[PDB]
């Protein structure tokens, strides 16, 4: 049973120095190849940098001489010291244990990183009120900064929701809408109600919806 | 039977882009180091770097880490040392040697290409003679030359009655003067009694500008 | 480096049928290349390795083949939920590379979408913006066009529009467009439509809203 | 009484980079000039040592290392190097002196479908110090389980074969290194050139 | 970085008398897998790319005759030429290949020591084709003397001249082991009509008081 779990990601300065985490269960990690790679969003897969079993390390030219890759044995986790870090190396950072420096046949669920000079801003939420046998309604969630914002619809389970991808704004904020079909005969009857979760804000809004 | 044949003389000008080059020959060259080595005019040897064709290992001294780039090319067994824009504390010259190894002395040396860097233009030597008197007689051996000055580029070649006299002659070496333009005197050692007998003539030829002047110098 | 190039760059296909996804190299990497699994909102999951050999849990219906240059990733008996982006990586040569994917959707049958629009919250109007939100909901294909009247005039440049993927088990699609302006820009308007063009729509729909 | 340079570089085979023959020569008269003045090397680099200027230098002992890597890792065979055959295969002491030799062995060492005969060792907790071999084949444990010997989840084979094919590009054709390391203790000198 | 310092910069031994040159690093250049020297001596004649004498401070390149010879261990190194030839003119390097960067010394200067011989003086008033130019140039030659150094001091009209002067001197001449140099006087022509007498003054070991040629312009 092995788990790959990282930590660490978040907003960071250009320039400034961010360090991910990566716990592992299941396998040895010092008798292992260890390697991270990196997605940037909407872009492709691309090889960061690995860790051999002996203790060596490599990297990619693009992150070399900023990026530092490490392991502690004592705690059974992978690290990726991110020195001098730019604009381009915003990218959501996987950590993947690699067989033999060849192929990655276990994953980290994945930790977003993000490089920007724009400041951390909380969260609105503003109700889609239905109006005139089914029905549908939402909440609004705009003008928050960094990515990403977790949306749950009366206190943690409803089903048949659409949660949609938040889109960057003009203004360099983004925004989204998370929907739900209900039926019309009960609008009173159930108080329907969402929750906003934005971490890197510490906001956590609960708005509910009524015609 | 490894011997080194490097690129031809440069001349440019501050801020252009230089690029010489420095082609080997034989048997047991793959294992042979190139290096480069900068003689300032009238100095000592520095050692700039070194690179082994086979694989393109650079190693460059600190003194000119950044400041030159050395490359190769296996194919053509032709070693290159380039710079983006040269200075006028640049102008030296440019030996390449090689070694059979790293950590070896250098035993094949090629024949050094010189380089000029100023910003200067090609001018014509300007030849005005040397006459005898009595005050470069000393007796029975009187002395004449000719002054050759405010040429450049370098290099200028005299002769005396189109080199068929050579004893006794003395071509100074050039001096670079305030004006960026070079100056030069060649003197020779004669007979006094062969003056009004005998017609010397000094023969200055300055290739890299067409100018040939032959000048007549007779006591005045 | 050696550059990567996966052919097609998508591709749709039907539960039962069978699809074909390509990678081609720069150079020769003998049989050392491998491919992934990414599922939206989660990690690679490996496929096969070494062009040919399943990993472990992989189902009998993934196969590879192919070696030296040109490589195919054979996936059959496509379920519902077998379609996601699956990337190539060689590892033969270093620096280690991937292709830029190839992205697999399931076809289902045409659904018309429900068209809902919402007016701006009374609430944010206080806060000095106004928002007009127009919904599309559970359509396929993912093909649709959104315009924004207002008082019968086209707007544009003032509206963005987001996309989920593909439903769980309906396998449809959802639109939102968002219509933002300022709240003094808002009420020099009265009536706000949204006309949604789309395969399942014989005709244009249009939802609107008049101002109170 | 010359010395046996054609037994290590004539060789019909080649030894796999992770049990790399070592060949101690002593004895003799060196005549390196059979070595510097062949075509037939695409890599002969050297250090510390001047291979036309040994031959009025007399050692105590010379060893001949042999085996076969690929084109991409023939620059790992140098001091100060890392990766999977210097760490785990075959390390060069970074005061190393004498010369590394290799040449393109496509014609010989590569078969239709695959030679599948070289390998190198893939796995291994530490790397090797300098001028050490291993020949271990114990399963690699890669988890807290002991493996007893079988291979399995988080337990591998740590030797790994070579693809060696003649259709595939210059770095991955195999190539035959020849390593030259001189040892000059202060027992009686035995290996002098003309 | 290593550095390889020569003493003495310029040395003068007779014809086949003995010339000893000192290297000294500031480390050890030995190495102890092959108990040698990394230490190399370059002989380099003027106009002549550097040729190697010595490597691993005590053998000889081929070719080299056996009056070369090196010595010296650690830190310490000489190079000794048994008969100097008239052929041995040269500046030698010492030069060390034990660590990256190479680093040369700064070289010493061989000469053929000959017997003292003092300076044949002679002076050029410049020529009516230059003055027609607007430029004056007095050349005073300093002809065949031994040893290299010299003094020449400009006079006009008793007045001491400051940068206006060049000088020149010839490399040690194959046959009589002599030297040659030449001073030029440089003034424009309405600066040169403005006087009447130049003097060019001479110092050298050779001469048993400051020799002095003059003229007076017309
Ligand atoms: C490994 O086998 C090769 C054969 O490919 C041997 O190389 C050969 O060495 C002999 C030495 O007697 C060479 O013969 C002579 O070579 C010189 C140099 O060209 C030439 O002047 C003579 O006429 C004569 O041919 C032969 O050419 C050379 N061949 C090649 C391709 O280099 C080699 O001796 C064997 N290895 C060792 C360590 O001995």
């Amino acid at each position: 049973q092995v788990q790959l779990v990282e930590s660490g990601g978040g907003l960071i300065q250009p320039g400034g120095s961010l360090r991910l985490s990566c716990a592992a269960s299941g396998f040895t990690v010092s008798s292992n190849y260890m390697s991270w790679v990196r997605q940037a969003p909407g872009k492709g897969l691309e090889w960061v940098s690995v860790i051999y079993s002996g203790g060596s390390t490599f990297y990619a030219d693009s992150v070399k001489g900023r990026f530092t890759i490490s392991r502690d044995n004592s705690k059974s986790t992978l690290y990726l010291q991110m020195n001098s870090l730019r604009v381009e190396d915003t990218a959501v950072y996987y950590c993947a244990r690699d067989f033999g420096d060849f192929y990655f046949d276990y994953w980290g669920q994945g930790t977003l990183v993000t490089v920007s000079s724009a400041s951390t801003k909380g969260p609105s939420v503003f109700p889609l009120a239905p109006s005139s046998g089914t029905a549908a309604l939402g909440c609004l969630v705009k003008d928050y900064f960094p990515e990403p914002v977790t949306v749950s619809w009366n206190s943690g389970a409803t089903s048949g929701v659409h949660t949609f991808p938040a889109v960057l704004q003009s203004s360099g904020l983004y925004s989204l809408s998370s929907v739900v079909t209900v039926p019309s005969s009960s609008l009173g009857t159930q108080t329907y109600i969402c929750n906003v979760n934005h971490k890197p804000s510490n906001t956590k809004v609960d708005k509910k919806v009524e015609p | 039977e490894v011997q080194l044949v490097q690129s031809g003389t440069e001349v440019k000008k501050p801020g252009e882009s230089l690029k010489i080059s420095c082609k080997g020959s034989g048997k047991s060259l793959i294992m042979y180091w190139i290096g480069w080595v900068r003689q300032m005019p009238g100095k000592g040897l520095e050692w700039m770097g070194i690179i082994y064709p086979g694989d393109s290992d650079t190693r460059y001294s600190p003194s000119f880490q950044g400041q030159v780039t050395i490359s190769a090319d296996k194919s053509i067994n032709t070693a290159y040392l380039q710079w983006s824009s040269l200075k006028a504390s640049d102008t030296a010259m440019y030996y390449c040697a090689g070694g059979s190894g790293i950590f070896t002395p250098m035993d094949v040396w090629g024949q050094g290409t010189a380089v000029a860097v100023s910003s200067a233009s090609t001018k014509g030597p300007s030849v005005f003679p040397l006459a005898p008197s009595s005050k470069s007689t000393s007796g029975g051996t009187a002395a004449l030359g000719c002054l050759v000055k405010d040429y450049f580029p370098e290099p200028v070649t005299v002769s005396w009655n189109s080199g068929a006299l050579t004893s006794g002659v003395h071509t100074f070496p050039a001096v670079l003067q305030s004006s960026g333009l070079y100056s030069l005197s060649s003197v020779v050692t004669v007979p006094s009694s062969s003056l009004g007998t005998q017609t010397y003539i000094c023969n200055v030829n300055h290739k890299p500008s067409n100018t040939k002047v032959d000048k007549k110098v007779e006591p005045k | 480096e050696i550059v990567l190039t996966q052919s097609p760059g998508t591709l749709s296909l039907s539960p039962g049928e069978r699809a074909t996804l390509s990678c081609r190299a720069s150079q020769s990497v003998s049989s050392y290349l491998a491919w992934y699994q990414q599922k939206p909102g989660q990690a690679p999951r490996l496929l096969i390795y070494g062009a040919s050999s399943r990993a472990t849990g992989i189902p009998d219906r993934f196969s590879g083949s192919g070696s030296g240059t040109d490589f195919t990733l054979t996936i059959s008996r496509l379920e519902p939920e077998d379609f996601a982006v699956y990337y190539c990586q060689q590892y033969g040569s270093s620096p280690r590379t991937f292709g830029q994917g190839t992205k697999l959707e399931i076809k289902r049958t045409v659904a018309a979408p429900s068209v809902f629009i919402f007016p701006p919250s009374d609430e944010q109007l206080k806060s000095g913006t106004a928002s007009v939100v127009c919904l599309l909901n559970n359509f396929y294909p993912r093909e649709a066009k959104v315009q924004w009247k207002v008082d019968n005039a086209l707007q544009s440049g003032n509206s963005q529009e987001s996309v989920t993927e593909q439903d769980s088990k309906d396998s449809t699609y959802s639109l939102s467009s968002t219509l933002t302006l300022s709240k003094a820009d808002y009420e020099k308007h009265k009536v706000y439509a949204c006309e949604v063009t789309h395969q399942g729509l014989s005709s244009p729909v249009t939802k609107s809203f008049n101002r109170g | 009484n010359l010395c046996p340079f054609g037994e290590v570089f004539n060789a019909t085979r080649f030894a796999s980079v992770y049990a790399w023959n070592r060949k101690r020569i002593s004895n003799c008269v060196a005549d390196y000039s059979v070595l510097y003045n062949s075509a037939s090397f695409s890599t002969f680099k050297c250090y510390g040592v001047s291979p036309t200027k040994l031959n009025d230098l007399c050692f105590t002992n010379v060893y001949a290392d042999s085996f076969v890597i690929r084109g991409d890792e023939v620059r790992q065979i140098a001091p100060g190097q890392t990766g999977k055959i210097a760490d785990y295969n075959y390390k060069l002491p970074d005061d190393f002196t004498g010369c590394v030799i290799a040449w393109n062995s496509n014609n010989l060492d590569s078969k239709v479908g695959g030679n599948y005969n070289y390998l190198y060792r893939l796995f291994r907790k530490s790397n090797l110090k300098p001028f050490e071999r291993d020949i271990s084949t114990e399963i690699y444990q890669a988890g807290s389980t002991p493996c007893n010997g079988v291979e399995g989840f988080n337990c591998y084979f740590p030797l790994q074969s070579y693809g060696f094919q003649p259709t595939n590009g210059v770095g991955y054709q195999p190539y035959r290194v020849v390593v030259l390391s001189f040892e000059l203790l202060h027992a009686p000198a035995t290996v002098c050139g003309p």
